[PDB]
C-alpha cells in the first residue's frame, strides 16, 4: 500500500481536502489506506469511504452506460463497421470499473464486515457489498452473472434481516438499505413487484415512525422517503 | 436511472 | 509509451470516445499517444488535443484553487495549527499539475511547433504553448517564476505576430488566443490595463469584420467576442 | 475566474 507510511488520522484529514477538492479517486485512495491500518471505522469514516468510492464508481458507470449504448448502436442492423475500438475502449472502463468494485468488495472482506458487531455498522458494510455486487452485475455477461446477482442479494438479505430487527424504520441507513435493495429488485433481479413493495413497505413503516423523531433526524429520514417515493413514482 | 444513496 | 502498440487512428476514434464518456484523462492519453505517432495533426485532431488536456488540467486547476485557500486560511492569525496535511496535499496536486503542463509542453516541443507552418497549426500551438506556462505560472514561486513567466508571453507573443500577419481580425484561433493573452497580463503580469486595451482592441477589430462572414462563422467569432466582453464587463 | 478558450 503507497498510503502505508501516512498516519492513519492524516488520510482521514486529506480525504476529507480531497472531497473539498472533488478528487474523488484522491479520496477513496486516502480513505483505502485508512481501512489497511486495520482499526474498525467510526461512522464519519465509514461514509467517507463510501462517498468516494460511490463518486468513482458513479463515474465509471456513467462512462460505461455512454459507451455500452455506442455499442449496441454498431450493432445495430444497417451500421457502418466501426472496427474493434468501440468494443475495446468500453472493455476498458469495464474492467477499470470492476477493479474498483474488488477492490472495496476486498476491503469490506478483510476485515471491515467481520469485526462490524454495531447495526449501524455492520448494516452499512452490508449494504456496500450488496451495493458494489450490484454494480458487478451490471456489467457481467459470463458464466458468472447469477453468482454475482446472487452475492448482491445475500447480502442485502443480510443487512435487511439485521436492520428490521435492530433498527427503527426511520433510521437512514435502514431506509437507503431499503432503497438500494428495491433498486437491485428492478434493474438487476427482474422483479419490479418486489422492488416496488419493497419501496412502499419501507416507505409507510417509515411514516409511522416519524412521529418519534427530533426535526433534524425527521429532516434526514424524510429525505430517503422521498427518494423512496421518487421511484415508486418512477415505476408505477 | 432511479435513485440509490 | 504505453499507446506505442495502438494504431493511429484507432487513437483518435478512442478520444472521441472517451469525449463523448467524459474520460478526459483518457482522451488525453490517447492524443498524446496520437502525437507521439509523429505525424502533423489536422484541425479536429489539434482540437482534440487540445480539449482533452483543457478539461485535465481544469480540473487540476480548480482543486489547487480550493485546497490554495484551505491552506492560506489554516495560516491567519488565529487559525488551529492542522499540521503538514493542507501543504502536503496542495503540494501533491500542485506536481500532479505540473506534470500535466510539463507533458503538454514536452508533446509542443517535440515536435508540433517545429513542424507546423501554417498559421492555423502554428498559432494554435503557440496559444497552447502560452496557456501551459500560465497554469505552471499560476503555482509559481520560486527562483524560476519570472522565467515562467516570460516563457508564457513569449510564445503568446509569437503567437499573436502571426496572428496579425496571417489571420483576419475575426478568426476564432486569433480571438482565443488574444482572450488568453489579455487573462494572462491581467492575471499573471499585473498589467491590467494591458489586458483591458488588448480585450477591447480585438473586440473592435473583429465587430468591424464581421461583415465579410457566412452565418456559420459569424456565430464562431461572434462566441468568443462576447467572451472578451465578458472578461471587460468584469474588469470594468 | 475571467474566460478563457
Ligand atoms: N460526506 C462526508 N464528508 C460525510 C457524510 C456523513 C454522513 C453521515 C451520516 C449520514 C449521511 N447521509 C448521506 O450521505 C445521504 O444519506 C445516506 C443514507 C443512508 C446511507 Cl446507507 C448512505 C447515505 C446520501 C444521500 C443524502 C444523504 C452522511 C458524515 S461525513
Ligand atoms: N471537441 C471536439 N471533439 C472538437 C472540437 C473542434 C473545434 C474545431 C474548431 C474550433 C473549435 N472551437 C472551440 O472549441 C471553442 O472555441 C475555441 C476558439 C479558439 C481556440 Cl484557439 C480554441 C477554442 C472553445 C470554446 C467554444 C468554442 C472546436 C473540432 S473537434
Amino acid at each position: 500500500g503507497a498510503m502505508g507510511s501516512m498516519e492513519r488520522a492524516s488520510l482521514i484529514q486529506k480525504a476529507k481536502l480531497a472531497e473539498q477538492a472533488e478528487r474523488y479517486e484522491d479520496m477513496a485512495a486516502f480513505m483505502k489506506g485508512a481501512v489497511e491500518k486495520g482499526e474498525e471505522l467510526s461512522c464519519e469514516e465509514r461514509n467517507l469511504l463510501s462517498v468516494a468510492y460511490k463518486n468513482v464508481v458513479g463515474g465509471q458507470r456513467a462512462a460505461w452506460r455512454v459507451l455500452s449504448s455506442i455499442e449496441q448502436k454498431s450493432n445495430e442492423e444497417g451500421s457502418e463497421e466501426k472496427g474493434p475500438e468501440v468494443r475495446e475502449y468500453r472493455e476498458k472502463v469495464e474492467t477499470e470499473l470492476q477493479g474498483v468494485c474488488d477492490t472495496v468488495l476486498g476491503l469490506l472482506d478483510s476485515h471491515l464486515i467481520k469485526e462490524a458487531g454495531d447495526a449501524e455498522s455492520r448494516v452499512f458494510y452490508l449494504k456496500m457489498k450488496g451495493d458494489y455486487y450490484r454494480y458487478l452485475a451490471e456489467v457481467a455477461t459470463g458464466d458468472d452473472k447469477k453468482r454475482i446477482i446472487d452475492s448482491a442479494r445475500s447480502a442485502y438479505q443480510e443487512a435487511m434481516d439485521i436492520s428490521k430487527k435492530e433498527m427503527p424504520p426511520t433510521n437512514p441507513i435502514r431506509l437507503g438499505l431499503a432503497l438500494n435493495f428495491s433498486v437491485f429488485h428492478y434493474e438487476i433481479a427482474n422483479s419490479p413487484e418486489e422492488a416496488i413493495s419493497l419501496a412502499k413497505t419501507t416507505f409507510d413503516e417509515a411514516m409511522a415512525d416519524l412521529h418519534t423523531l427530533s426535526e433534524d433526524s425527521y429532516k434526514d429520514s424524510t429525505l430517503i422517503m422521498q427518494l423512496l417515493r421518487d421511484n415508486l413514482t418512477l415505476w408505477t | 436511472f432511479p435513485a440509490t444513496v
